[PDB]
RNA sequence: UCGGAGAGAGGCUCGGUGAAAUAGACAUGUCUGUGAAGAUGCGGACUACCUGCACCUGGACAGAAAGACCCUAUGAAGCU
RNA sequence: CGGUAGGGGAGCGUUCCGUGUUAGGGAGAAACGCGUGCGUGAGCCGCGUUGGACGAAGCGGAAGCGAGAAUGUCGGCUUG
RNA sequence: GGCCAGUGAGACGAUGGGGGAUAAGCUUCAUCGUCGAGAGGGAAACAGCCCGGAUCACCAGCUAAGGCCCCUAAAUGACC
RNA sequence: AGGGUGAAAAGAACCCCCAUCGGGGAGUGAAAUAGAACAUGAAACCGUAAGCUCUCAAGCAGUGGGAGGGGGACCAGACC
């Protein structure tokens, strides 16, 4: 359980890009439901 | 503005030419262009070859018919011209060799009691798994991994013997699909087959 | 504080083609030397010496600077059609060569460590070379051997 | 510097972390207001308001610092670094006691107009330097 | 594993969901137009059409199981003088699931029910 | 009389410059500094006397290689026989050199070797 | 049993390269005629 | 025997806050052999595209903690 | 002219002191960072769109004088 | 002799023996070789086995031990 | 345990973002990259931009050779 060693700055730097390529994956759908959210007959968001 | 990408490329192509100069080739050649001799100095070093030098275009076929063939000289004559070490451009580090075809697979001949009582065992991971196989099965089964396996422990088993690993053209039928270069025979110096 | 603006001289772009286009190739030619070449035995080694060429090698026993040096040990001396395969020395030989100025190469640190038993030797070392530009080859003529 | 293009906004040391404001920061960049303004009013993340909040105050200071428009403005840079670290040593069971670090931000972001020349044609004329440093402000692949 | 069973749980034990079931339609029944979470919707859309078509036949047993599922006492008198003049000849369907923005501390997908 | 020093620093900051292109740890950390320098000079020790040892075996299979295109059976060691038997007193390996810088010149050389 | 196995040094002796052919032994190396020594490796030339 | 289903709190995902023991640097395979006589690091062969997530703990002679057992100290102390 | 335990000889560096209110220095000292330079090496010398007031060499002396190790220790910051 | 240190746990291999079970990479001695304190080459790897004693440089040559099919330098060398 | 903005608070009038904190202009100052966390600011640590390069690969991460590519160049053969 206990770690045996430490991670490079390789293994981490992939590992926070894949975090933040995750935050990365889930705005192009916050844009695509602020551009649905503009001007157009939607019914959603009273 | 598609011009941007393909004009300047067309730019930085022309200043390549304009700039950089081609690699003559090692065929009826003396020792250096007035050119040469103002750059650096290639002689007193050891000559190492450039991209231009091991082009796989223009590399060697050779096709050898392994009818009455024993195996395991055949597989070192095979290594011998698969690694460059006939050629006078032979340096280790680089792909020098040349390409070779070996046709008639199912038909290679054997000294002893190989046939019988050589095995071509493998193993997976796990234990239990180890796998009987003869040569005879493997001959009857699939035979063009004979050969493979003869000269895959003739080539240095690191990232260049793999590499020319795929050079090695082996087929069991009695025709080869290849007419790439017009491959000439293989010229043999082995007195004992 | 503002985008600059367009500037109005009222330019014409010249599209001759006969300025820039010799302005931007250029045309150097490569000195013809000659057609010979030589192997010299210096110290021990043997260099491919060609006329004109600053060679680097052993020598500062002793040797001035700007001197005109003959190196008479020659062997395979070859020109463009024939070379003439030195039986161990081409005999009358001159490869007339100027002995320069004397240099010190790169440094070669020599640090030499066992292991746990604890050596450590930090030393260097600058090998007296001297540099060598080429004259001309002469003094050759006997034997020839083309093929 | 680039000849008067930019506008630099720093920020100060806000009570959030660091990385996730860096995922926020690094979906941003290269976008210009518009996009951001849409994407920053929707992002489902704590950290995405003082982001929003910067990016507002730093093209509004585009503008009144400047005088640029909010649709021709491209996040240029956007670089978020570690700020102070406080600590607090929080008891836990068995006599131990552990730091648990509150930290801060420290968010630059700079902006990007596009005033530009736009020129006619590509064609090189190796005369007259004393405009050609004029005539090229913001240009790729310089060649001597 | 999960095969067909389709009651729909949310985070909360039985007897606190069957509670957050009755007051949320019951305050659905109140308002008319409400505030939910998704899980939370589609839980009042099943039981509020049950509500809506159990006073759809106005007799004695109808309004006393729906006097019973319902917690206020004078809104299930309001449900049956105004479901047959409004909900008739609609057969079904009688809620909408407009969906807005998530609520800020949780990202709880957030949802919003007419009746229509 | 206090003797706090920076010595250290320049000590320890040519060392950390000469570690320039060590991958990782290697390059940036200085207890690992220290060890990458030394292990980098004793690689420089053995393989500079293994680059005269290999730059000789290279020769030998290069030129082993020139000779053997002839077809016929003559070995690099006979090429050696008729090479010291035939007083040609040393070419020290750099025929393998002008065997490719210039092949018509090693088959002057090879062919006056026959005769 | 009651056959010792041959452990490290006592490997060495047993199994190490030995040249145990009385012809290889006798070879020494090749001996060719004596030559003229080279002349100077350069000369003052003023 | 011989398990099976269901309800909660965790576990899994999302949003917030956010440690810890450990840690020479780690570009951290299997068999087999060798070696301070139990090797990812040495040798030969075979096998493996890179990198995550969720579980399991066989190894890293895993973490702890200068072995309570054994012995040594011209040690300490209690007791007889 | 390999070298552990170890013995001897010769040197570099640091801060202070004598020369010294030294030469030099807001026309940029010390620092910090840099080298296509020199040494057997400890190191010197030179260059810096950073910094802003001190301080060399030579000939000498004195040390809280040189760091990679002490389950060292004190701050900072990682890993998980 | 003067001043002044370490060391006093050795290990394997050949021979001469004792203890053992002429068992142990076992234990104790006597002469010697190596390691210890010894790099390089051969021994696949591998302190003690063979050659061999590393001041340094060379993109020099000849050899000892050992090898000359391929991986991996040199003979698919010759004759019994 | 926590010292040192300037020489002098001359400590930022006024405008914008704005609930503040903070930030940008302007103004003071020789210096505002001396802004109140304020003097030189190094390493670990976290980053961003530019050049080359990694997704059939076994490796104390080097070193010797160096394919291909990039940069300034002047002893253009050199250097990184």
């Amino acid at each position: 359980a206990v770690p045996k060693k430490r991670t490079s700055i390789y293994k981490k730097r992939i590992r926070k890009n894949i975090w933040k390529k995750k935050g990365y994956w889930a705005a192009l759908k916050a844009f695509s439901l602020a551009k649905s959210l503009s001007t157009g007959n939607s019914k959603s968001f009273f | 503005s598609t011009k941007c990408t393909e004009e300047w490329r067309q730019l930085k192509e022309a200043v390549k030419k304009e700039f950089a100069i081609p690699h003559v080739p090692l065929d009826q050649r003396w020792m250096f262009t007035l050119e040469e001799a103002t750059g650096p100095d290639i002689w007193n070093t050891t000559w190492y070859p450039k991209s231009a030098d091991h082009v796989p275009t223009d590399k060697k076929w050779y096709v050898v018919d392994a009818t009455d063939l024993i195996l395991g000289r055949m597989a070192s004559t095979i290594a011998i011209h698969i690694r460059g070490k006939n050629l006078a451009s032979y340096t280790p580090s680089v792909d020098m060799g040349a390409f070779v075809i070996v046709v008639n697979a199912d038909k290679v001949a054997v000294s002893g009691k190989k046939r019988t009582q050589k095995l071509y065992r493998r193993h997976s991971g796990r234990p239990g798994g180890l796998k009987e196989e003869t040569f005879d099965q493997l001959q009857k089964r699939i035979p063009e991994r004979i050969i493979e396996h003869a000269v895959r422990g003739m080539l240095p088993k690191g990232r260049l013997g793999r590499y020319l690993f795929n050079h090695l053209k082996v087929y069991k039928g009695a025709e080869h699909p290849h007419q790439a270069q017009q491959p000439i025979d293989l010229p043999l110096r082995d007195k004992r087959i | 504080v503002l985008p600059d603006d367009f500037q109005a001289p009222e330019p014409g772009t010249p599209e001759y083609n006969d300025i820039i286009n010799q302005f931007l190739p250029k045309k150097g030619p490569p000195p013809p030397r000659e057609e010979i070449f030589a192997v010299v035995v210096i110290g021990s080694r043997q260099y491919i010496v060609i006329p004109g060429r600053w060679i680097y090698t052993q020598r500062l026993k002793g040797a001035t600077v700007n001197d005109k040096i003959v190196l008479n040990k020659v062997l395979l001396v070859g020109t463009k059609a024939s070379t003439y395969i030195g039986t161990p020395i081409v005999t009358n030989a001159a490869v007339h060569a100027v002995v320069e100025e004397q240099l010190l190469d790169d440094k070669v640190i020599v640090f030499k460590y066992k292991k746990k038993k604890n050596y450590r030797r930090n030393i260097g070392h600058r090998q007296p070379i001297t540099r060598i530009k080429i004259t001309g080859i002469t003094g050759y003529e006997d034997y020839p051997a083309s093929t | 510097p680039g000849k008067c293009d930019e506008i630099t906004t720093r920020g100060y040391s806000i009570s959030m972390s660091v990385d996730k404001a860096r995922r926020v920061i690094d979906q941003i960049r290269g976008r210009s207001y518009a996009e951001t303004l849409m994407i920053l009013e929707l992002m489902p993340y704590r950290a995405c308001y003082p982001i929003f909040k910067l990016i507002y105050s730093a093209a509004a200071n585009a503008s009144h610092n400047k005088q640029f428009n909010k649709a021709n403005l491209i996040i240029s840079k956007a670089e978020v670094n570690k700020g102070i670290t406080l600590k607090k040593v929080k008891p836990r069971a068995r006599g131990r006691s552990y730091m648990i670090k509150r930290p801060t931000c420290h968010i630059t972001i700079v902006l990007r107009d596009i005033t530009h020349f736009d020129s006619y044609d590509k064609f090189l004329e190796s005369l007259t330097p004393k405009k050609l440093i004029a005539l090229l402000g913001l240009m790729s692949t310089g060649r001597r | 594993m999960k095969h067909g069973r389709k009651i729909h749980r949310l985070s909360r034990p039985a007897d606190q969901r069957r509670a957050l079931l009755r007051g949320l339609t019951t305050q659905l029944l109140k308002h008319g137009r409400i505030k939910t979470t998704r899980a939370k919707a589609s839980a009042m859309r099943k039981y509020v059409d049950k509500m809506i078509t159990l006073a759809k036949e106005g007799s004695l047993h109808k309004r006393r199981q729906a006097l019973g599922f319902i917690y206020e006492k004078q809104i299930v008198h309001a449900l049956f003088a105004e479901v047959p003049e409004r909900y008739g000849d609609r057969n079904g369907g009688y809620t909408r699931i407009i969906r807005t923005l998530p609520r800020r501390g949780d990202n709880a997908p957030m949802a919003y029910i007419e009746l229509v | 009389r206090v003797k706090r020093g920076y010595i250290a620093r320049r000590r320890r900051k040519k060392i950390r410059f000469f570690a320039s292109s060590f991958r990782g740890a290697h390059s940036r950390l200085t207890r690992t500094i220290a060890q990458q320098k030394i292990r980098a000079l004793v690689s420089a020790h053995r393989d500079r006397d293994r680059q005269k040892r290999d730059f000789r075996r290279l020769w030998i299979t290069r030129i082993n290689a020139a000779i053997r295109e002839r077809g016929v059976y003559y070995n690099y060691s006979k090429f050696i026989h008729d090479l010291y038997k035939r007083q040609l007193l040393l070419n020290r390996k750099i025929l393998a050199q002008i065997a490719i810088l210039n092949p018509n010149c090693i088959y002057m050389i090879y062919n006056e070797i026959i005769k | 049993s009651s056959r010792p196995q041959k452990k490290g040094t006592a490997h060495h002796m047993k199994t190490r390269p030995k040249k145990t052919a009385r012809w290889d032994i006798k070879r020494g190396p090749a001996v060719y005629p004596p030559l003229p020594p080279l002349p100077a490796e350069w000369t003052i030339v003023s």
